[PDB]
């Protein structure tokens, strides 16, 4: 009933611009704005805009993930980094960083905080897409 | 714990075996089990005559809570063994008379004797503890066994009406007198009794003496039934008729007796002491007399009568404290004679009340009823019944031989001495209690004379009666018998109570008033004369057989027609208006309206945060510490202000997102102005997430309205508005004038210089978040994920409400 | 190390999440979900001792020394509230696997209930007070779902009268931490509390005291910020309502006790004279609107405002005595408090309903719930020697040694009134003839009891073996009233 | 001289904000409000890119190409909204 | 044109190892020399040589530019006129243009020049509904459509 | 400057204690989100303004603006989004139930 | 002023004045069809215009690459044309009338089938 | 497949400049983000 062929045309190249962006601000937080929260809600945002210029049933097959596990998953990830400081004889949620060196890339910094903000990540990009395709979904 | 200790708190352990004897040996009536612990609790105590009666006393102590000093002590005086003994003896015969009057086939005997032995131990604990603690926790005990008591048929709306009744005004009184022994502990350091009478001098001294003595007071008047409290006896007698014989009319109801005597060594000696017994005495013996007077059933008459029993021995104990008033500037003998009254009319009264009530249940049990108007010629067949009534009612009218009259006779003695006193106001109100107690003791005699003739004279009916009428069984008897025999010999050999019970409980109850080792000159005796006291005697049976003669007369008047207490409406109309009140005070707060909880919580905070702010003169300003506005910032700001001020104007939902994001957008870019990138991102991707939900939600809301300015309701909410703005800008200034004062450093200072070195990253945010307060954000995803979750749960479970309880 | 500290917290959150990936097994779900309560309530009894043996013991999360880091501070009173937290939540579960529907299964119940514990417990432990605003957001959120579960008509028009109160008072948090942050720098309760001792409590500080007390006492339930309480708890199962009933308050009282006894201490003629009036007024105004009522559960709603405000008496008054009054007596109310509610619920299967004017003589047919009820019931009105007598005593003890007598007599007035709220239950509920039916007589109740009756036993041993926990509530009152104690332990 | 213009230029972005936020609230349609909104937002970005050549950093990079993502979703939903009252189709 | 992108970064690749610099400009005469090869080898291949679509491609974007330019001063002549004088309305516009991504490009560019605003398309794709602020001189925006933005979608297009 | 961001945060507060105070479900969610954005420009604005740089150390600045409240305010807004969330559909659920979203009518029976 | 400064200038004042008189025009137009050719067209060149001075200023000043300022620009490209249609069609469906000097409406009678 | 690379290397240049490192660390992080989202959009693009 509706000509979207431009809609259809642009959603598909800022998806691609907007999750490159997403990953680019989760593992950008620690030395510039960004980080799981922001990454988060940027990749939701991606996930939004496809679900906007389709339609649900399309996207559904294709971005197939469970957003309820990616919760839970999250959520241990998350407090799970905390426990290695109980490895070394530390508080709960101690952080570590060390500068190794790899031939491949160079120096790299290793961080608990990634891990740790990887689980902030899935909880944000699961709770968004489960409460807005929850309520989008209610029938009754 | 002594056995002494173990004594006393005995009937309770007893109570915990009640109900598996019954389980498991219902072939015995329970009650034969219950009969042996008050039986050797009284042989026990009565070994206690030889230290009493020799002056001594016993007293044990085990701490219990010492932290608020409370430690169970056991005491063993005259005075307190005195009350074991009647607790523990008419317990054995009021057991024995239930086990005939309680058929084993339908009754709840394991109730019964539960409730029962926990009132024996109640009382046993009251009167033979020192620490006023431990007496307040037996006390409110029996409070509590003797509704239980009253509200064994429970099925029954009169039963519940009086065990509420009870519990209400007797817990009252004892929450008082809480407040009463709390105040003793205040001026002297001790809950202890034998204690606080050791440094009764800084009682007497204390601003809260008087205090003190109410509270306490309120509990005795409330337990022992004094004007106006005495309301709650005549609804007691919904108790099976074994439970009146021991609680309401020999035992609990001589506890707030027992308490005064007990007492008055720490109140005794005023003006006010004496004029509350004396006064709220003679009050509820002339109240009492003149209401027995009006009932028509049996239990009626008897429990009117108690109250005003109970008024004459309170009489006596307020007339016994003018001993302590003059001390030795009088001999002792004058003024003690009131309390060795006190003390061998209690003993009395126990003794033909507990079988008058027996009997009067013997009459119900084998007539069916206990009606005046219904009952007649019983004398011959009901002989024993008719004896032992003849004898309890003849020695309650004070007349002669009986144990009764030498207690009335001393009784008219006393009043006589008291008005002698030349103290307290006596030289006026001396004749006005003398003659309120002659003219209660003409109504007592006549509410005995009813009960008598009524019931055992004239011809007997027996169509009146359903049932054939038949004598009791002699199980039933014996406990009467034996009571109504002691009427007796009291009255011929009262001396037998003189040196064992009644001087030892005198030297208890006015202990600085001899030298050790000098005991009171005790000698009761039937015949002193033709003195005052035989005339004022004669008088009373005169009067009383003219008011019975004419009863014809005034048994048609409006008076003899109603029976129920004037002082009931009070107590029932007092008991409405709470609940009325209480849903009036309810409604007015709880309107189910969702503005008028924020008005009231609003306006609360604008009362109380611009009171302190003017208190401590918080209003203030700093204009210097600030930093520069940039000219762009003043119209950002307007549009900022603008924005807000149109939301309460539009009437369109999709306007109102609008706005909204308007004042979102903004609000990111003041992020930027005051450099906090990471805030203007989180705050712009929120903000739109929040427009996808809102338009989500818009599919399931109607359009918003125009609702109506009413103009209380919307002028009102104005300026409730207005005040929390000003408050939360005025505090916001006084914060940041007094911070700059201050100058404390601020703690994130260690951010700034640790962030790159101890936590690998520049965006000293994100390290705050993940490394320095990190347990903070694994908490607010948490939040989240629940809102996550919550929301499926919201949306898919709908349940009806009747699938879970 | 001190990482025990941090078990109250991480047991249940993360049970909680491991939870929700068997939303579909039952079984698995009661059993997880059993153990765990009871594990909970093992740590917090080693917990406790270890604290009571050792001191205070402070956890420093993420190594970083306070006032840097979110510290979790274990002492003696907040130990005492981890345990309590603990065994209405051991109790409660068992009632609740014996009356929830399996549809409530299904939407995530456990995981909400551990949640809500996880919150309470980290209320109770943190030294910080934007973790205290995030950790008390954790309990909100999750009793926001709880409280509004299975959505009923009323669920749906009370919860969200609910949420909408208690969103408003997460905002004047705010507000309040803003104001003193500007003051001070810091938001660690310690260092809180050295600052603002520096400052003398000048000014401004003593109106940002009273913006906590607001706070704290709208979630406390207070006068007269309460409205959003009484309707509310009636909406849940009473499993739910039992640990509302219980302990969600508490987390508003003991909030309240900890920043007047830390950190607004230098002023007491203001701050704690207008707490013992907020306290009088609760305690008078919660007892007319049980009073009021004539729905058990809905009577039980209102005594939960009366009680609180017993509890903000011994800090109003603020002498060693009162205070450990109100340390005992906030023992004695969770544990009775709670055992009301189940005993409300186990009435409402039996009858079918909790309004009081169609029932009648449940003591006849359920004697064991009757007595169990009774004996709840007069602990709460201050019958001695239960638990309810030896509270309410120490608190009116220290008012009249303190001289506070007005309020030692709303106290014993408010005790009266009590009892006669509990005494019309049992005379129209359990006295009366039988209102209702023979196939209702013959339900067995015993499998609902007997969860509820550890708590009946531990009111008879809170009474009788009062002088060992009353020790104990004077040890807390000691540590407490003396916040250099706590300050030491933590800078 | 040169900061004197980037100020003056933010004068006039500040202005154009106040201008498109008059039809936010004046309409007359709702098509109309969306049109200021979007335009709003767009302008946002104008005046972020100044504010960082006044302070001189890079720190706000980011926050305008967030602000282009964001302004644009905003629209399209607000539009599908009017037009269909559905944000979502098929669901 | 991905194949020939790919092969001239493959050839680069190799030939800064061979020219031993990973330094960066050398990467650049590295891609010069793969393009003069593909270039060479386009006819010996089957090769539509990459490069003629990517100048294509930047002069449509220098189209997207200029027009976007101009419909900005034809916008502040109407709007800074002390009378609007304007004539609009709707005008249904032929177009060749087959594909899904050439007829956004084209959409976009329509609405980035002088005068127009594409509303809509037809459901065949055969029409573009053009908003147009001046209708009286729709001829000339019908052929701009025709002759200057049509011809340079198909460059890059085919 | 803190003058000028604390008038405009009692404005907030003015506003959205206005609207809560009316009879619209929508309105008082509304409100709700205003008096949440005015406490979270009040906790930057209490920890002084225009102080010094972004926080971000690589800009090896004199003076950093305070990062403290920047993160207490992060938490709180990304706390606010889950409960705003939570609340607009319990609101919704509220309505479709009773079919009404005026809150006179949400008031329930009386002494209930 | 330097050379680079005039330049960069020269940007930042046209930026400022587009955006101007986007809005100006969002204002003037008789319908939201002519305020949307001010809406896509002004706002647009106003902000591609003021993040091409930033991106020169970076570069030329500071010698900064900031490619995320282009890949902004060539977001408000790709957008600002649907946003456009997207709000015009929504427009024209939902009702809102061609202004009443219109003189041609094509779409009217697609819209009738 | 030659589009799919070459999305990647475009992917890698959207990446690279945002992080300005210009090293081996950097370009190999920004080509495999790249896998990622072309891994992620296989069905929405139907690559
Ligand atoms: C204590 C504090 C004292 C002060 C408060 C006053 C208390 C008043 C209590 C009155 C109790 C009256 C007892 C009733 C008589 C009786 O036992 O009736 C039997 C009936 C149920 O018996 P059933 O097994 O069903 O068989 C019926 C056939 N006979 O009745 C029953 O047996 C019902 C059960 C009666 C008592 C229930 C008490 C339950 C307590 C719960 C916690 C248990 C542990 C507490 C002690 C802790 C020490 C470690």
């Amino acid at each position: 009933k509706s000509n979207d062929v431009l809609l259809h045309s642009v959603t598909r190249v800022v998806t691609f611009i907007i999750l490159a962006f997403s990953v680019y601000l989760f593992f950008a937080g620690h030395n510039n704005p960004g980080g799981g929260f922001i990454g988060g809600l940027m990749t939701a945002s991606a996930l939004l805009l496809m679900y906007l210029g389709f339609d649900m049933k399309s996207i559904k097959k294709a971005i197939p993930f469970d957003f309820t596990k990616m919760i839970a998953f999250g959520l241990l990830l998350a407090i799970i980094t905390g426990f290695g400081g109980l490895l070394v004889g530390d508080p709960y949620l101690t952080q570590y960083f060390e500068y190794y060196q790899i031939p491949i890339l160079g120096e790299t910094e290793l961080t608990t905080a990634l891990p740790f903000d990887l689980g902030i990540y899935l909880v944000v990009v699961g709770i968004a897409l489960t409460i807005i395709l929850t309520i989008a979904e209610d029938d009754m | 714990m002594t056995v002494l200790h173990w004594a006393t708190i005995s009937p309770f352990l007893l109570a915990i075996l009640i109900p598996f004897l019954y389980k498991y040996a219902r072939r015995i009536h329970t009650g034969w089990f219950v009969l042996a612990l008050p039986l050797v609790l009284f042989i026990y105590f009565i070994r206690y005559l030889s230290v009493t009666s020799t002056g001594g006393v016993v007293e044990h102590t085990i701490p219990w809570v010492p932290s608020l000093g409370i430690n169970f002590t056991v005491f063993v005086d005259g005075l307190s063994l005195l009350f074991a003994l009647l607790i523990t003896g008419i317990g054995t015969l009021v057991i024995l008379y239930s086990i005939f009057y309680l058929s084993k086939k339908t009754e709840s005997l394991n109730n019964f004797y539960v409730y029962l032995l926990m009132f024996m131990g109640a009382m046993l604990g009251v009167v033979l503890s020192d620490n006023l603690i431990v007496l307040y926790v037996f006390w409110e005990l029996t409070s509590l066994a003797s509704s239980l008591l009253i509200s064994y048929w429970f099925h029954r709306e009169k039963s519940t009406y009086g065990a509420q009744k009870s519990m209400l005004i007797t817990v009252f009184g004892g929450f008082a007198m809480l407040g009463g022994f709390s105040l003793l502990y205040v001026m002297t350091g001790t809950f202890s009794i034998r204690g606080i009478i050791e440094n009764v001098d800084l009682v007497t001294s204390s601003e809260l003496f008087l205090p003190a003595m109410i509270l306490v007071l309120l509990g005795a008047f409330t337990k022992s039934a004094q004007f106006p409290f005495h309301i709650w006896l005549p609804d007691a007698m919904e108790a099976p008729t074994p439970v009146s014989a021991y609680l309401h009319s020999a035992t609990m109801v001589k506890a707030g007796i027992y308490l005064v005597a007990r007492l008055t060594p720490v109140f005794a000696g005023s003006a006010e002491w004496f004029w509350l017994l004396t006064g709220f005495g003679v009050v509820t013996l002339l109240w009492g007399s003149t209401s027995a007077v009006r009932q028509k059933d049996l239990k009626g008459i008897l429990a009117f009568s108690t109250v005003s029993q109970l008024g004459l021995i309170m009489t006596l104990l307020g007339l016994g404290s003018a001993a302590i008033y003059f001390g030795d500037s009088v001999d002792p003998a004058f003024y003690s004679f009131a309390i060795m009254a006190a003390i061998f009319h209690l003993i009395n009264h126990a003794t033909f009340k507990g079988s008058l009530f027996m009997t009067a249940g013997i009459i119900d049990h084998e007539t069916g009823t206990r009606d005046i108007r219904k009952l007649g010629g019983l004398m011959a067949i009901m002989p024993v019944t008719f004896t032992v009534s003849l004898i309890g009612l003849a020695s309650m009218a004070g007349l002669p031989p009986f144990n009764g009259f030498l207690s009335k006779e001393m009784f008219f003695t006393a009043l006589l001495r008291a008005t002698e006193m030349n103290t307290f106001n006596m030289e006026t109100f001396g004749i006005i209690i003398v003659v309120l107690a002659w003219i209660a003791s003409v109504f007592t005699f006549l509410y005995c004379l009813i009960m008598f003739f009524k019931t055992f004279t004239g011809k007997f009916k027996p169509e009146n009666y359903d049932v054939k009428v038949h004598e009791a069984p002699i199980g039933m008897l014996i406990s009467p018998v034996i009571l109504g025999s002691l009427v007796i010999v009291f009255g011929f050999f009262p001396n037998i109570l003189a040196y064992t019970i009644i001087e030892p409980a005198m030297q208890a109850i006015l202990p600085t008033l001899l030298a050790d080792g000098e005991v009171f000159y005790v000698n009761i005796y039937m015949w002193h004369g033709f003195n005052a006291e035989l005339f004022m005697t004669m008088g009373v049976v005169a009067a009383g057989i003219i008011l019975f003669l004419m009863m014809k007369n005034w048994a048609k008047t409006a008076f003899y027609m109603k029976e129920r207490d004037p002082l009931n409406w009070f107590y029932d109309n007092s008991l409405s208006g709470v609940i009325t009140g209480s849903q009036a005070v309810t409604r007015i707060q709880m309107t189910g309206l969702l503005r008028d909880y924020f008005a009231y919580m609003t306006t609360f905070m604008i009362l109380l945060l611009g009171y302190t702010m003017f208190r401590y003169d918080a209003f203030t300003i700093d204009t210097t510490n600030v930093t520069g506005i940039a000219p762009y910032i003043w119209v950002i700001t307007l549009v900022f202000i603008a924005a807000t001020l149109s939301i309460p104007f539009i009437n369109k939902r999709i306007t109102a997102v609008v706005v909204v994001g308007v004042i979102g957008f903004l609000l990111a870019l003041l992020f930027v102005v005051f450099r906090a990138p990471d805030l203007a991102l989180t705050q712009l991707l929120v903000e739109t997430v929040t427009v996808l939900l809102l338009m989500l939600a818009f599919y399931h809301l109607p359009e918003l309205r125009k609702e109506e300015f009413k103009p209380r309701f919307n002028i009102v909410n104005l300026i409730i508005s207005i005040g929390v703005g000003f408050l939360v800008t005025a505090i916001a200034l006084s914060s940041l004038a007094l911070g700059n004062e201050a100058g404390i450093e601020p703690i994130s200072q260690f951010f700034v210089e640790n962030s790159k070195e101890l936590a690998g990253g520049y965006n000293m945010v994100n390290v705050i978040l993940v490394d320095f307060r990190g347990l903070d954000t694994l908490l607010e995803v948490l939040v989240l994920g629940i809102a996550a979750l919550g929301v499926i749960a919201l949306i898919k479970l709908r349940m009806t409400g009747r699938e879970d309880v | 190390m001190n990482n025990l500290v941090i078990l109250p917290i991480l047991i249940p959150f993360i049970v909680g999440t491991i939870l929700i990936l068997f939303a579909k097994n039952h079984s698995l779900q009661r059993v997880i979900s059993g153990f765990t309560v009871i594990g909970m309530l093992l740590v917090a009894i080693y917990l406790a001792m270890d604290v009571y043996q050792n001191g205070i013991s402070v956890l420093e999360l993420g190594n970083w020394q306070a006032p840097f880091g979110i510290v979790l501070v274990a002492d003696m009173f907040a130990t005492m509230m981890v345990i309590l937290a603990s065994i209405v939540g051991v109790v409660c579960l068992f009632f609740a696997f014996q009356t929830i529907s399996s549809e409530r299964e299904k939407y995530y119940f456990y995981p909400f209930y551990f949640f809500l514990l996880a919150g309470v417990n980290g209320a109770f432990l943190t030294g910080d007070l934007f973790n205290l605003f995030v950790f008390f957001e954790v309990m909100l959120i999750a009793s926001y779902i709880l409280i509004v579960l299975g959505g009923t008509k009323y669920q749906l028009r009370e919860s969200l009268k609910y949420v909408m109160i208690n969103v408003f008072a997460s905002i004047l948090f705010i507000v309040g931490v803003a104001y003193i942050y500007s003051v001070t720098g810091t938001l660690n309760m310690a260092d809180l509390a050295v600052k603002v001792g520096q400052l003398e409590q000048t000014g401004v500080l003593n109106v940002i005291a009273v913006i906590f007390l607001v706070v704290f006492a709208m979630k406390g339930g207070l006068f007269p910020l309460y409205f959003w309480l009484p309707r509310s708890y009636y909406g849940p199962p009473a499993a739910i309502a039992a640990l509302f009933g219980g302990l969600l308050t508490k987390v508003g009282i003991y909030a309240i006790m900890r920043t007047f006894t830390l950190i607004f201490t230098h002023d007491p003629d203001f701050t704690h004279m207008l707490i013992l009036i907020l306290a009088g007024l609760t305690m008078f105004f919660g007892v007319l609107g049980a009073v009021s009522q004539f729905d058990f559960k809905r009577i039980l709603s209102y005594h939960i405002i009366s009680q609180v405000g017993y509890m903000v008496m011994g800090l109003g008054i603020y002498t060693q005595l009162a205070i450990a009054g109100a340390i005992y007596y906030i023992a004695h109310h969770i544990i009775v408090k709670a055992a009301l509610f189940l005993f409300a619920g186990a009435t409402q299967r039996i009858t079918g309903t909790t309004d009081l004017k169609k029932m009648g003589g449940l003591l006849k047919t359920h004697p064991w719930l009757a007595w169990m009820f009774f004996i709840s019931a007069i602990s709460l009105a201050g019958i001695p020697p239960l638990s309810g007598f030896f509270s309410k005593f120490a608190l009116i003890l220290a008012a009249f040694l303190n001289e506070n007598y007005i309020i030692a007599a709303v106290a014993l007035a408010v005790g009266l009134l009590t009892l006669f709220s509990m005494m019309k239950i049992f005379i129209y509920a359990f006295w009366g003839e039988q209102k209702h039916t023979e196939q209702q007589a013959n339900f067995k109740v015993g499998k609902l009891l007997l969860p509820i009756v550890p708590l009946v036993a531990l009111t008879i041993i809170l009474g009788f073996a009062a002088e060992p926990i009353f020790q104990y509530s004077l040890q807390v009152a000691d540590q407490i009233l003396d916040p250099t104690i706590y300050i030491e332990s933590v800078l | 001289m040169f900061q004197s213009i980037l100020m003056i230029v933010l004068v006039v972005m500040s202005i154009s904000l106040f201008v498109c936020f008059i039809r936010t609230l004046i309409g007359p349609t709702m098509s109309d409000r969306i049109v200021a909104l979007d335009t709003f937002g767009i302008n946002l970005i104008g005046f972020i890119g100044v504010i960082m050549m006044l302070q001189e950093t890079l720190a706000y990079s980011e926050v305008v190409l967030v602000i282009s993502i964001l302004a644009f979703i905003g629209s399209i939903a607000l539009s599908k909204f009017i037009e269909r009252g559905v944000v979502f189709d098929r669901g | 044109m991905a194949f020939q992108i790919l092969l001239n970064l493959v050839i680069a690749v190799i030939w800064v190892n061979f020219q031993n610099s990973y330094t960066a400009v050398d990467f650049l005469i590295g891609y010069v020399v793969g393009i003069f090869i593909l270039f060479v080898l386009r006819r010996f291949l089957r090769f539509d040589f990459y490069m003629r679509r990517v100048w294509a491609i930047i002069k449509l974007i220098v189209l997207f530019f200029k027009e976007l330019i101009l419909a900005n001063i034809d916008v502040i002549k109407i709007v800074l006129s002390p009378k609007m004088n304007i004539q609009p309305g709707i005008v249904a516009v032929p177009t060749k243009l087959k594909t899904d991504w050439e007829l956004s490009l084209l959409a976009s560019l329509i609405s980035l020049t002088p005068g127009t605003l594409s509303m809509d398309f037809s459901d065949d794709n055969k029409y573009i509904y053009i908003h147009a602020i001046d209708v009286p001189n729709k001829e000339k925006m019908i052929r701009d459509i025709h002759d200057t933005f049509e011809r340079a979608i198909l460059e890059v297009t085919n | 400057m803190e003058i000028l961001m604390s008038i405009t945060v009692g404005v907030l507060f003015m506003v959205g204690t206005y609207l809560i105070l009316t009879k619209s479900l929508l309105r008082v969610v509304v409100g709700l989100i205003l008096l949440s954005h005015g406490a979270h420009l009040l906790l930057l604005t209490m920890a002084g303004l225009q102080r010094g740089a972004p926080p971000l150390l690589h800009l090896e600045a004199t003076t950093y603006s305070d990062p403290l409240p920047q993160a207490l305010i992060l938490t709180a807004i990304v706390i606010s989004f889950g409960v705003t969330s939570f609340l607009l559909v319990l609101a919704y659920r509220t309505y479709k139930e009773h079919k009404t979203d005026d809150l006179d009518q949400l008031r329930g029976s009386a002494d209930e | 002023m330097t050379a680079v400064e005039i330049i960069i200038s020269i940007f930042v004042l046209i930026g400022g004045f587009l955006s101007l008189l986007g809005s100006i025009g969002i204002i003037r137009f008789p319908d939201v069809y002519g305020r949307l050719h001010a809406a896509t067209k002004s706002a647009t060149l106003g902000v591609i215009s003021i993040m091409l001075a930033t991106f020169l200023f970076f570069f030329l000043v500071h010698g900064e690459f900031v490619g995320k300022l282009l890949l902004t620009i060539l977001f408000v490209f790709l957008t600002a044309p649907v946003a456009g249609m997207m709000m015009g069609r929504s427009a024209y469906r939902v009702g809102v009338p061609l202004w009443e000097k219109s003189t041609q409406d094509d779409l009217k009678k697609m819209y009738e089938k």
